[PDB]
Parts: structure tokens; sequence; C-alpha cells
């Protein structure tokens, strides 16, 4: 899975 | 308001020499960049705004701008590696470890939220984030009394960002980061919110895939227990990490493995070997098979718990790759195991799900199953057997399913199977 969150 | 800006609105607001005009620009890019469907990010960077953003990072007079210009950001580095890398370029790493230690909760957190897009990125801005200093105040902020006394998202979020501290290898993160960030992991393995749990578990289970040395770090702490109690949890998200770590562990020494034996794992894997998640099947007989090529007293730990049945049950039944990680365990144990446990292994069913593997078209899955012929036929010589196991593997199929694969293009199988034909069925 991504290490990566975009916020939302 | 500030809502649908177009990139060159934005880029206006932000050039005037009006900071409430700035901020108002810098909220309505943070806007565009956090809508669900395709953010700009590429716009945004090509408008040149990223230097000006990481600037008003350092507007300790106006707090909003400061959260405005921390979350743009935030989703720059949420992208790929050269957006990320442009935030790391306008100096951002250094601006946001200034920020963690702000009044405010919400700026402290979103600084939390963007050195993790930025340490996840990889191995080296991982380190290039811990050189700068990052882990000290990330440790700060989690220094309370009770983890509870914080907000649930905040803890999530640092937890997440110190998983990203730990992830990663080639290199792995540098031994005295995980020594100064680990003990902060085992207390938040003990924490009772579900997703502060899984994302620990991540944590620990990168921690533990390297070499033994590595291994010990984690295992000194004292967290395989705690690991084994969430290996037995509901939430499937809990179960996945606590297993992957569990299965790490046991690739170290054989004392390393005995540690998980003893803390009660075994107990679990009637449940996780039936798991009706394939990749939970699939990563506990993987994590069996590195068991059972341990010590004769811990296949017999192996024994003692029932789990040979349902090695039997996996080989015959599941998802092919299962099978596979099956076939090794059982290799691995025809290896290393005594006479008695060998026979025991043929009493409980093995030979005929093991010939039906032998159809597979996977070569080493071939050469897998002959190795664990040959070392339970060496156990039949030791018994004089020899006859009977032949007799068995006649009655399934499995004789012209070897006699077959005399044909096989691969060198080693068709060696080993014409060994099994003219040693054992002349």
């Amino acid at each position: 899975f991504p290490a990566k969150k975009r916020k939302v | 308001g500030t809502v649908n800006w177009s990139v060159e609105d934005i880029v206006k607001g932000i050039n005037s020499n009006n900071l409430e005009s700035q901020l108002q620009a810098t909220q309505a890019a943070r806007k565009l960049l956090s809508r669900e469907k395709q953010p700009p990010i590429d716009n945004i960077i090509r408008a040149g705004l990223i230097p000006k953003f990481v600037s008003f990072l350092g507007k300790t007079d106006c707090s909003p701008i400061q959260f405005e210009s921390a979350w743009a950001l935030t989703n720059i580095a949420s992208g790929t590696s050269e957006q990320t890398k442009a935030v790391v370029d306008g100096g951002a790493i250094p601006a946001f470890i200034s920020l963690l230690a702000s009044p405010h909760a919400h700026i402290s957190e979103q600084a939390v939220w963007a050195l993790g897009n930025i340490a996840g990125d990889g191995s080296a801005f991982r380190d290039l984030v811990i050189k700068h200093g990052a882990i000290d105040p990330l440790l700060a902020l989690l220094a309370v009394p009770d983890l509870s006394t914080l907000a649930c998202g905040y803890l999530r979020n640092l937890t997440w960002t110190l998983s990203n501290l730990c992830r990663n290898k080639n290199p792995a993160p540098p031994l005295d980061a995980v020594e100064q960030i680990l003990p902060t992991l085992v207390r938040l393995l003990h924490h009772n919110d579900p997703e502060v749990l899984a994302d620990s578990c991540w944590a620990i289970s990168y921690l533990t895939d390297g070499p033994n040395e590595r291994i010990e770090m984690v295992v000194k702490k004292g967290v395989v227990p705690q690991l084994v109690k969430l290996l037995g949890a509901t939430e499937l998200p809990i179960v996945t990490p606590a297993l992957r770590a569990i299965g790490n562990i046991v690739t170290g020494t054989d004392e390393q493995t005995q540690k998980v034996i003893d803390a009660g794992a075994l107990a679990v894997f009637p449940s996780l070997l039936t798991n009706p998640k394939t990749n939970i099947q699939k990563e506990a007989t993987w994590t069996m098979s590195n068991i059972t090529a341990g010590r004769q007293d811990q296949i017999q730990q192996v024994v003692n718990h029932g789990l040979v049945p349902f090695l039997v049950g996996v080989l015959s039944k599941a998802d092919f790759k299962t099978q596979k990680e099956a076939a090794w365990a059982i290799t691995n144990y025809t290896s290393g195991g005594t006479v008695e446990q060998i026979v025991y292994l043929v009493h409980c069913g093995i030979i005929e799900p093991l010939m039906n593997l032998l159809s597979a078209k996977d070569t080493k899955i071939i050469q897998v199953i002959l190795d664990a012929i040959s070392n339970i036929f060496q156990a039949a010589e030791k018994l004089g057997e020899t006859e009977k196991l032949s007799i068995m593997i006649e009655e399934c199929g499995g004789l012209d399913k070897i006699e077959a694969l005399q044909r096989h293009e691969n060198e080693s199988v068709y060696k080993a199977s014409l060994n099994l034909i003219e040693k054992y069925f002349s």
C-alpha cells in the first residue's frame, strides 16, 4: 500500500 | 469565496503585497489541492508557488497562512517522487520541523502529515528528514502520561509518520534512529485505537524485515507477546501487519523463533491457516514454513499444536501461492525432522496432496516436492519401509507423475525423478 496520503 | 480559483488568480493573490490577500490565495490553492479528483499539482508547481508556501510556513505572526501553506505543501508532497522532490527542494523539511513545536495543534499536526509524505517517498528523503532532526520533536509530541488524552486523528497521524520513518530498505533506517523510536512504538503497540495498532504493527513489520540484528533490536524490547495477542485480533487490518511481523521474526535465529513459540503463536494458526482471506493464509503458511525449518524440538511444537493436519489441508486445497508455501513448509519439515516426525507426517495424509501438486506447471514447486519425497524415502530406508511408501505413491497416481517428470525439460527435475524411479520403483 502507498506510503503517502493526500489530505482531502 | 476561495472555491474554484484559477491558478493564475492564486498567483496574482500570492504575488500581491498584502498578507491577507496572500492568505486568501493560499487557502484557494489548498482547496484546489484537496479536491476529490485530479488535484492540479503540476500546475501549482509550474506556477512557482512552492517557495512562497515555504516562506509562509515561517510567518509565526499569521498562523492561518502557516496552516494553509502547510496543507497545500502536504498535498503536493503526497504525489509523485518528483512532486515530493519539488517540496523538499523548496526547503520545506526544516520549516516543517520548526512547525512541529507550534502552539496550534492543527498546525503541528499538518507538519507531522507533511513530514510523513516526505519521509514516505523513500530511503533518501526518510534519512534526510532524520538528519534535519525530526525524530526528537516528533517523539516529544507523544511524551504524555496517557496517550488517550491526545486527539484520535492527531495520534493516528503521528503513528503513521513514525511508521514511515521505519519504512523502506536499501538502506534500512539508521540504527540509532530505530533505537530512538522503538520505545514510543512499544507504547503505541499497547494503545487501544485500531488504526494506531495497525500502523504500529506495520512499523514493527518494517523493522523486522531485515537481518537478524534488526530482528534482535525489536525482539529485545519484549514486544513478541503483544504481537501474538494482536495476531489474535478480530480486525483484519491489525492481523495482517501483526502476522507479517511474526513471519519476519521467524526468518531470524532459532532463538528468536523460539520467542515466537513461547509467546503462544502456534495456538492461533488453526484459524490463520483456514482464514478466509487468501493473503492471511499465504502469510501464515510462509510463517509455518520458516518454523518447520528450525530445530527438531520446534518441529515437535508444530506437531503438538495439531498443525500438521492444517498443513495437509492447505496442501490439499488453497490458493496456489499458499500451496507453494505449504510445499516449502513440508520440505523444511522433512529435511530437519526426526524419523518419527516424518512418519507422523505420512500418517496425517501428506502423500496424496503432495503427489497431486506434481501436475503443476511451476518448476520450483516440483523441485521442492521431489526433495520432500526424497527425504521421506530416506526416513523409510532408515525404517526399512521403502516398499510400503512406494505402494502409497503408486496407489494415488504419484508414480505416473514422477515417471512423467523424467521427461521434464528442467535438469534437476528429471534428474531427481530418474533417481526416485530407479532407486525406489524397480
